[PDB]
RNA sequence: AGGAGGUAAAAAUGCCAAG
RNA sequence: GCUUGAGUCUCGUAGAGGGGGGUAGAAUUCCAGGUGUAGCGGUGAAAUGCGUAGAGAUCUGGAGGAAUACCGGUGGCGAAGGCGGCCCCCUGGACGAAGACUGACGCUCAGGUGCGAAAGCGUGGGGAGCAAACAGGAUUAGAUACCCUGGUAGUCCACGCCGUAAACGAUGUCGACUUGGAGGUUGUGCCCUUGAGGCGUGGCUUCCGGAGCUAACGCGUUAAGUCGACCGCCUGGGGAGUA
């Protein structure tokens, strides 16, 4: 499996339903042999430019290791979830377990 | 799949058939057909109201589910099928309780695909949702205009409607014409675009190829005598009138829409 | 770009836009794509740069200053 | 009148002409004056001096608002810039901050071919 | 492509042992596994002209090795091409 | 003249906004390698780091936002 | 040392002459 | 038979190499609205054009298409044409270290086949910005031009076609050999990494220059030097790359 580095930011009005969103996503990962190597929640921090006339989005960090198709429905989960206002995926050369 | 047929005859030379090998080569499903007699363009008074409608091939009507209101039950596309009443193809679907129905065929659809209506249906082509649940920006077809009425927009082949915005109670749709229309957000729509998208790439080739499709020859206005048309007459191919219909209203650019009833729902006209 | 310095203003002294552009990106995209004249005007810009670097390392003759 | 105290001065220093528009903080315009309006039709409006009299002719177009604090937003390549700000400082306005809002694309639109 | 365990499967089937990795029977089989794998890549994209040049290099290098093998040992050659389905 | 992760070894990560702030200017543009003396390998690395950090709004694209 | 400019930086027209 | 040529495997590294799909911000234009007042725009100077039906300026909201500022570098990659936002999926090649393996499998290549900028062509889309044609205004002896205001094809996408270019380092491919210097870039070994160092060793690349060569200019270990293998081509200018 490839390692990925999912970062997604959440609408501030759904910042309270952030940790409920996490174990929904881990069960998709861990339910298909996906090991998780970070979860570091960055809380709400102020955006450097207004996204959809919002500021202070809620940042999440993942650093998981899954097969290719397993994160593919996770990416389509992000497109139709209207509480996440953007999300980027990165990849391997390691599985990293560190801080900011 | 468009195929340019080889010119072994005049009238066979310019034929491009669009042939789909996935259509069910067989008889259609029996309990979803009733008869559909032609009219020839004549109404109760028996007079030809719309011209150039004529013979054909005695085609039978197929009951197509346009409401798609059997909700929460999955359905499996049994086979695609040919339909002589549309430009699109139809797909005979089988619900889990044994009910068979005809629906329009979206683009990426084949036998074995699983579809579902209702609110909780997934975002996949063929699925039917109320438009307050479809994400804005999506590409839908078979769109209603009043909730529960049916499906009335984007039904022909290759046609689709893009959802542009959503003001809470209403949904703006960019229609295939280019007209941005408003519609109630509780109306259903089927995802994806309608299949058979290369229907426009066919050419008939023959005069008779149109003639067995139902149409009749359209004799031009300027060939008639002046008692028959507002054009017409002239010793030797004249024309000196502004072009009009046979009933004498301007035909090259004259806006005939006058409704004032559903004018509230049109954000921008076709351009 | 943005300038305050907040107390003792007294004078503009905007080297700040000159430290980023002040004309240099604006008197460039004023017109004229060219699409290949950059590739030749960058080349002579580098060619004159390395030739004067060869010149300043070749000044020591006498010239009687 | 509304009599607002703090305002924004926009300066559209193009190559041919300069436009000095004084607005409020929100952006609603209060008064303006250009180099072409001050006379100087032709080559004279493309000079720094015509920018200077355009700013002065805009300062007494907002005397009825009593603006005392101006933040300057200069925009453009023209010779207006470093002379039309000095005319606002001599006009009796307190320059709170200067910034250039010169619209620079992040490389896309094809510019014209012009002027052989 | 042709990941590391997939080449390990081929190099043990055709060679004398696992470190025997350069023999003609191994190389011909190893190219054929990659050539057959890339058929699905070009049944798709079809305009990857830069990657198809690497495919034709693998085709022509396979043909040169078989033409080497048919000259040296025609017994192993006929045993090889039936073992992968070649020689149109 | 000085150096970077050629000695303080790194494989630049975009989430280190403290270190990345040193390598943009006040208008948010990336400062060139001729200024900071960064090796050309790492200047490519932090260019991708800044371009990713601009996407996540951890760094601004301009100052005029 | 390279970079940027600077009341400034250009660009109005300006053909022909025979062994 | 042999191992140096050629090739395979293991392990890493760099990259605008290609194809597909997403998405991001800056700007232009348009649309709507607020404010607001007579100009704006343009030029050598003008006018056409736009503007009291309220433009330009400014602010908010939207819709679109196209291109990717800064990084950015005689930097990188690709057989060449070429390839620059970011992210994923699929995929090619190169190079290095240390070993193992095959055992001359090689080099070149007429005909053949494939790729091949831009313009163009076909069908279907799309169309912001530019812009052939075209129109108006200038300039001028004239101005079918340069300049200005507009502006269609096109530029963009998909799929076919065309098969050309100052397609150029105007230098065919492959191999060997023959003083140096300063760089760039990308690997790697060793030593005190003690610290950005020191010592080596590979790949690619830019500039200067020695012998030599050249008609000269110049080329100069990436040769146009000294040689070998194979291919393409030339034989006065015009007519003519035409019939």
């Amino acid at each position: 499996m490839r390692h990925y580095e999912i970062v997604f930011m959440v609408h501030p009005d759904q910042s309270e339903q952030v940790p409920g969103m996490i174990e929904r996503y881990t069960a998709a990962i861990t339910g298909a042999e996906g090991k998780i190597h970070r979860l570091e929640d960055w809380g709400r921090r102020q955006l450097a430019y207004p996204i959809n006339k919002l500021h202070k989005a809620h940042y999440v960090l993942m650093n998981v290791e899954a097969p290719q198709e397993v994160i593919d429905e996770l990416e389509t989960t992000f497109r139709f979830n209207d509480a996440v206002i953007r999300s980027m995926v990165m990849r391997t050369k390691h599985a990293v377990t560190e801080a900011s | 799949a468009v195929v340019k047929c080889k010119p072994t005859s005049p009238g066979r030379r310019h034929v491009v058939k669009v042939v789909n090998p996935e259509l069910h080569k067989g008889k259609p499903f029996a309990p979803l057909l009733e008869k559909n007699s032609k009219s020839g363009g004549r109404n109760n008074n028996g007079r030809i109201t719309t011209r150039h409608i004529g013979g054909g091939h005695k085609q039978a009507y197929r009951i197509v589910d346009f409401k798609r209101n059997k909700d929460g039950i999955p359905a499996v596309v049994e086979r695609l099928e040919y339909d002589p009443n549309r430009s699109a193809n139809i797909a005979l679907v089988l619900y889990k309780d044994g009910e068979r129905r005809y629906i329009l065929a979206p683009k990426g659809l084949k036998a074995g695909d699983q579809i579902q209506s209702g609110v909780d249906a997934a975002i996949k082509p063929g699925n039917t949702l109320p438009m307050r649940n479809i994400p804005v920006g999506s590409t839908v077809h078979n769109v209603e205009m009043k909730p529960g009425k049916g499906g009335q927009l984007a039904r022909s082949a290759g046609t689709y409607v893009q959802i542009v915005a959503r003001d809470g109670a209403y949904v703006t749709l960019r229609l295939r014409s280019g007209e941005m229309r408003k519609v109630e957000a509780d109306c259903r729509a089927t995802l994806g675009e309608v299949g058979n998208a290369e229907h426009m790439l066919r050419v008939l080739g023959k005069a008779g190829a149109a003639r067995w499709r139902g149409v009749r020859p359209t004799v031009r206005g300027t060939a008639m005598n002046p008692v028959d048309h507002p054009h017409g007459g002239g010793e030797g191919r004249n024309f000196g009138k502004h072009p009009v219909t046979p009933w004498g209203v301007q035909t090259k650019g004259k806006k005939t829409r006058s409704n004032k009833r559903t004018d509230k729902f049109i954000v921008r006209r076709r351009s | 770009i943005k300038v305050r310095e907040n107390e003792p203003f007294d004078v503009a002294l905007r080297r700040f836009k000159r430290s980023c552009e002040k004309a240099g990106v604006l008197a460039e995209v004023r017109r004229r794509e060219f699409y290949e004249k950059p590739t030749t005007e960058r080349k002579r810009a580098k060619a004159s740069a390395v030739k004067r670097h060869a010149k300043k390392l070749a000044r020591e003759n006498a010239r009687r200053t | 009148r509304k009599q607002v105290s703090d305002g924004v001065a926009h300066i559209h220093a193009s190559f041919n002409n300069t436009i000095v528009t004084i607005t409020d903080r929100q952006g609603n315009a209060l008064g303006w004056a250009t180099a072409g309006g001050s006379g100087f039709r032709g080559s004279r409006k493309s000079t720094p001096f015509a920018a200077q009299v355009a700013a002065e002719r805009c300062a007494d177009a907002v005397k009825e608002y009593g603006i005392k604090n101006l933040e300057v937003m200069v925009k453009g390549p023209g010779p207006g810039r470093e002379s039309t700000i000095r005319a606002l400082n001599a006009a009796g306005f307190r320059i709170t901050n200067i910034t250039d809002v010169t619209p620079i694309p992040h490389n896309g639109c094809r510019p014209p071919k012009k002027r052989r | 492509s042709l990941s590391t365990e997939a080449t390990a499967k081929i190099v043990s089937e055709f060679g004398r042992d696992a470190n025997d990795t350069g023999s003609t029977e191994v190389q011909v089989a190893l190219l054929t596994a990659q050539i057959n794998h890339l058929q699905g890549h070009f049944a798709e994209h079809k305009k990857d002209h830069h990657s198809r040049r690497g495919l034709l290099r693998m085709v022509s290098q396979r043909r040169k090795l078989l033409d080497y093998l048919k000259r040296k040992d025609v017994a192993r050659y006929t045993q090889l091409i039936e073992r992968l389905g070649l020689r149109r | 003249f000085c150096r970077f992760t050629a000695e303080g070894v790194q494989e630049i990560d975009y989430k280190d906004i403290a270190t990345l702030k040193n390598y943009i200017t006040e208008s948010g543009k990336i400062v060139p390698s001729r200024i900071t003396g960064t090796r050309a390998k790492y200047q490519r690395q932090l260019a991708r780091a800044i371009k990713r950090a601009r996407y996540l709004s951890l760094l601004p694209y301009t100052d005029r936002h």
